[PDB]
């Protein structure tokens, strides 16, 4: 008169990401109200998109300073989210917990100099396929790039496109590779007028179609 | 592009500024409820343990995502591997109540015990950081009322906690691995043995 | 009255090690910055070290880099200057100073000065 | 050495005297944030001028400071009998270097 | 919801499975910030 | 020019001619005030919603990136607000913070003015992500004032300000001050802070 059940062998057991819920133990409990509590965020990428965070150049500065030398490359960094320049960013902080990503990454360049200081900058995206990033703006002008001047509006935003063979790229970087699978982002100072000791603060935030998937738990 | 930086208003440019096209986005895996709904391990565990979510490792997935929010709310689900009889009490309970079986008590079945516990704090939300003291003066100590109760057994070996219905409110800095003297943090990625 | 009292001085042999204490009273010690200045007899003042309110930034003079270590304990309202590998030229009157006043909040104030601890280094 | 300060100056009682503080090579400006101290023998130094223009409330109005001729200048108007001491000039130059003057032994006649 | 499949309804009542919420008197701040982010160009375009 | 903004709290007024807008923190308004933890005995004091002034620090050329000066917003107030803190057990209020750094347009550098809930001493690396909090920048080339409005938020619907400070005003150097021959030698930083929506509950006995 009892329903026969085949207790399958491999099934059951505990999986830390299993979508079951546990059996309740303690009765009807009403929480104190928290309606309209300020600040709530329901998705990490909303915070990453809304709030840009600084990069790290030089001896740990969020800015690149005009060089007195004839060198015109202020900074270059690997496009990887594991790059040294992104290591102190919220985007990298959350991307360290996901295996793969996709989409656009936005860079914010905020010029902080006196009104007597004027400069023109260039940011270029160098795809993989070259052994070394170009060190000169006239050689980097052949890739996807944007030039801008300083003026009333001190902040310029540039979107680094996701161009890759695969649909998703790895957030981590493998030791058995000397050149990043994604390209580089080079920042150049085309020209400057009395702009010595004047800084260009650089921030990073997730783009409109940025995506992270496959949660992981590395030591981090 | 070309906004006022000091106003701190969000500016989100796309690739259509130079001829591209924005693609479809699927952000299910960064949802707070999804990302927090996993068993994280409470490594330092004693025979009498007070369930505080700040006991999680600060560099773990759930631990770091929790510490990246100022305030949090969640119902709690625990998995306890104990060798005796497991008793649980709510937040305000005196410590002497852990010896009484009229309280929620689970008998050792065999592998381990999995229970779902409600949010019993007398607060609207719990805080990962508290700038002050609830005692009638360093603020490094969280108030004693920021807990999900306490459990007691003859011996507790492992304790896993899972945040159900998670809600995070005020974001806080979240850090990746420190990178020094190299271009990228290079680590071994899983590759087939060949 | 905002005053700074320092002790720990004395006579030690060259190459020795000692720690100078700096106890402050009459103010919140955690809200101010500490500078150490030494003055040899018959000589001018010489700035030695500088520590911020939370030990975020620490600076030493080029002539005392490495040998000296500065630290502070805000809970005990005490500042410390640890000296190692003392030389014969280190004999001077050491002052523990507080930087800051009503209309000056920076390291350039140098308002409150202690009585001075005598440290003599000789063979 | 680096900072040039007069070894000693003489001023009559109730008179006016100006002290000169500057660099061997260069010009003293507001960026150096000049500071002046008074130190009677057997006494800790007392702050007189900070930012080369301001005076602590306790300090009497006699002591005044300014920048003139690319050098830090301390002016005492109506010198009293208590103004006989050693006056030191403090100048800022990089975070790791704070320069003090030689010290003017002002004598009130 | 969160990380839950189980197309079948829960065996236990919602009053026992989870703590219930009360109210006083859409709600995500950062979703609103992200949605209100300025897009496009500021000045003239050629 | 839309760059002129006048803020008027109580009977006090603050006008700036180099405004870059107002940042509205974590919410554009307050949450519900008449909660079940006060039994309807809370009352609103509009005489405390005024501007009060405080000196933060002197922004000089020696201060590098990461130099943080903090100010826990419930502070030693000598007016009506401090009297309320001393006369009522429980209190709640938001803040309306204006930070002024007046130099001239020939100075460089940039300050980050942020309101941090439940402040904790940030490490060196965490200062790079300080923009996660409600914030504005101050740059002499653009603006001389940052204006931030934040609501009341905390674990409890009402706080005891002698035991807990929900908010902290954090000003951090992002780029060091740059001074030419014609710029300002240094910049002094001041605050105009105004409590908003002040509610008190629980009448304390007279202090002798």
């Amino acid at each position: 008169g009892i329903v026969p059940v085949a207790c399958s062998d491999g099934y059951g057991g505990l999986v830390t990401t299993d979508p079951k819920t546990a059996d309740p133990a303690y009765g009807m409990v009403y929480n104190p109200p928290r309606t309209n509590y300020p600040g709530r965020f329901t998705n990490l990428l909303d915070v990453a998109e809304a709030c840009p965070t600084f990069l790290c150049f030089d001896d740990g500065k969020p800015y690149v300073v005009t060089r007195a030398d004839e060198q015109r490359l202020l900074a270059k960094f690997d496009l990887s989210l594991a790059a040294k320049h992104m290591s102190n960013t919220y985007l990298s902080g959350i991307a360290q917990y996901y295996a793969q990503y996709s989409g656009t990454i936005n860079l914010h360049f905020m010029f902080t100099g006196s009104t007597d200081s004027k400069a023109r900058y260039m940011v270029a995206y160098v795809p993989p396929g070259v052994t070394t990033p170009p060190d000169t703006p006239e050689r980097a002008a052949h890739c996807i790039h944007a030039e801008w001047d300083t003026g009333l509006n001190s902040k310029f935003t540039f979107s680094i496109p996701y161009v890759s063979a695969a649909d998703y790229a790895y957030t981590a970087s493998d030791v058995a590779d000397t050149t990043n699978v994604q390209g580089w982002v080079c920042i150049y100072q085309i020209t400057h007028g009395k702009a010595e000791q004047d800084t260009l603060v650089v921030s990073v935030s997730a783009g409109k179609d940025f995506e992270l998937r496959l949660p992981i738990d590395p030591r981090a | 592009t070309t906004a006022t930086g000091e106003s701190a208003d969000p500016v989100t440019t796309t690739v259509e500024n130079y001829g591209g096209e924005t693609q479809v986005q699927r952000r299910h895996h960064t949802d707070v409820s999804f990302i927090m709904d996993r068993f994280v391990q409470i490594k330092p565990v004693s025979p009498t343990h007070v369930i505080d979510l700040m006991q999680t490792h600060q560099h773990g997935l759930v631990g770091a995502m929790l510490r990246a929010a100022t305030y949090y709310f969640s119902d709690l689900e625990i998995v306890v591997n104990h060798t005796g009889r497991l008793t649980w009490v709510p937040n305000g309970a005196p410590e002497a109540a852990l010896d009484n079986t009229s309280n929620p008590t689970a008998y050792h079945k065999a592998p381990f015990t999995r229970l779902a516990l409600p949010y019993t704090a007398p607060h609207r939300v719990l805080a990962t950081v508290y700038n002050g003291n609830s005692k009638y003066r360093l603020a490094a100590q969280l108030p004693a009322s920021f807990n999900y109760g306490a459990i007691r057994a003859t011996e507790i070996q492992e304790l896993l906690v899972r945040m159900k219905r998670a809600e995070l409110y005020c974001p806080r800095p979240l850090l990746a691995v420190k990178v020094t003297s190299q271009d990228r943090h290079k680590q071994k990625i899983i590759a087939p043995a060949k | 009255e905002e005053k700074v009292v320092e002790s720990g001085g004395g006579l030690v042999q060259p190459g020795g090690s000692l720690r100078l204490s700096c106890v402050g009273s009459g103010f919140n010690f955690k809200n101010y910055e500490i500078n150490w200045v030494r003055q040899a007899p018959g000589k001018a003042l010489e700035w030695l070290a500088y520590i911020t309110q939370t030990s975020d930034f620490i600076y030493y003079a080029d002539s005392v880099k490495g040998r000296f270590t500065i630290s502070r304990d805000n809970s005990r309202n005490t500042a410390y200057l640890q000296m190692n590998n003392l030389r014969t030229e280190d004999t001077a009157r050491y002052f523990c100073t507080r930087a800051g006043l009503t209309g000056c909040k920076s390291r350039h104030c140098m308002y409150v000065w202690g009585p001075g601890a005598e440290v003599v280094v000789s063979s | 050495q680096t900072v040039i300060q007069e070894p000693a100056m003489s001023v009559s009682l109730g008179g006016t005297v100006t002290l000169t503080c500057g660099f061997i090579s260069g010009s003293v400006t507001g960026t150096n944030y000049p500071s002046w101290f008074q130190q009677t023998p057997g006494q800790p130094p007392r702050l007189l001028i900070y930012y080369a223009n301001s005076r602590p409330t306790e300090v009497p109005s006699r002591f005044s400071g300014a920048i003139s001729g690319n050098k830090a200048a301390l002016t005492i108007t109506g010198a009293q009998a208590e103004d006989e001491a050693d006056y030191f000039c403090c100048l800022y130059k990089t975070n790791n270097n704070i320069l003090f003057g030689g010290g003017t032994h002002l004598t009130v006649l | 919801s969160g990380n839950t499949g189980s197309i079948i309804n829960n065996y236990y009542m919602q009053q026992y499975q989870n703590s219930m919420d009360t109210q006083l008197g859409n709600n995500d701040w950062f979703s609103k910030l992200a949605s209100s982010a300025f897009t496009g160009l500021f000045g003239a375009l050629l | 020019e839309d760059r002129i903004l006048t803020t008027r709290n109580g009977h006090t007024t603050s006008t700036t001619q180099s405004s870059v807008g107002v940042t509205y923190g974590y919410s554009t308004g307050e949450d519900h005030v008449s909660g079940p933890n006060t039994s309807g005995l809370e009352t609103r004091v509009v005489q405390a919603e005024r501007f009060f002034k405080k000196h933060l620090f002197d922004w000089t050329t020696d201060k590098p990136f990461g130099h943080i000066e903090k100010l826990e917003l419930p502070t030693d107030h000598k007016g009506v607000y401090g009297q309320l803190v001393d006369s009522f057990a429980y209190m709640r209020n938001g803040w309306d913070v204006e930070v002024s750094a007046v130099g001239n347009q020939f100075n460089g550098g940039c300050l980050l003015v942020a309101m941090v809930p439940e402040f904790k001493e940030f490490t060196t690396r965490e200062k790079y992500q300080l923009t996660l909090f409600p914030h504005q920048f101050i740059s002499p080339r653009t603006n001389m004032t940052a204006h931030i409005t934040v609501p009341y938020l905390g674990v409890n619907r009402y706080d005891q300000y002698n035991k807990h400070k929900p908010w902290t005003l954090v000003v951090m150097v992002v780029s060091p001050l740059t001074t030419s021959s014609i710029g300002a030698s240094q910049i002094k930083v001041y605050t105009n802070i105004a409590p908003t929506h002040v509610h008190v509950a629980g009448e304390l006995p007279s202090k002798e």
